[PDB]
């Protein structure tokens, strides 16, 4: 929720 | 990596518990979707990750082996649990929040391992 990794991750995920 | 038509495997009640009970219990969780697919570098901008981390591993790589009956015994899938939540400890900080949801994730792991059957027994169908 506030990481570089999690956040890119979750960027990826609604792709 | 998920299927080897080398290498034999098996199917356990050790196994069966782990794909029945243990993965459907993490697979569900809040904290599940980041280790649910394998970690994309290019994506996610990652060119560091398969140099330090030499075998990633995933849920849904975990689930798809207990599938095809890739292991032998509990204890090679077992090893893969743990090495998912190896690498996220090894490439993160301690304090990263992907951390905190890779710790939650494990100590539920850990709580329904506890109440595996105790002696591993091979199921074979009739």
């Amino acid at each position: 929720w506030k990481g570089y990794l999690c956040l890119r991750k979750r960027i990826q995920r609604t792709y | 990596e998920v299927s080897n038509p080398k290498k034999p495997g098996r199917v356990t009640n050790q196994l069966q518990y782990l794909h029945k009970v243990v993965m459907k219990a993490l697979w569900k969780h809040q904290f599940a979707w980041p280790f649910r697919q394998p970690v994309d570098a290019v994506k996610l901008g990652l060119p560091d990750y398969h140099k330090i981390i030499k075998q990633p591993m995933d849920m849904g790589t975990i689930k798809r082996r207990l599938e095809n009956n890739y292991y032998w015994a509990a204890s090679e899938c077992m090893q893969d649990f743990n090495t998912m939540f190896t690498n996220c400890y090894i490439y993160n900080k301690p304090t990263d929040d992907i951390v905190l949801m890779a710790q939650t994730l494990e100590k539920i792991f850990l709580q329904k391992v506890a109440s595996m059957p105790q002696e591993e027994q091979e199921l074979v169908v009739t």
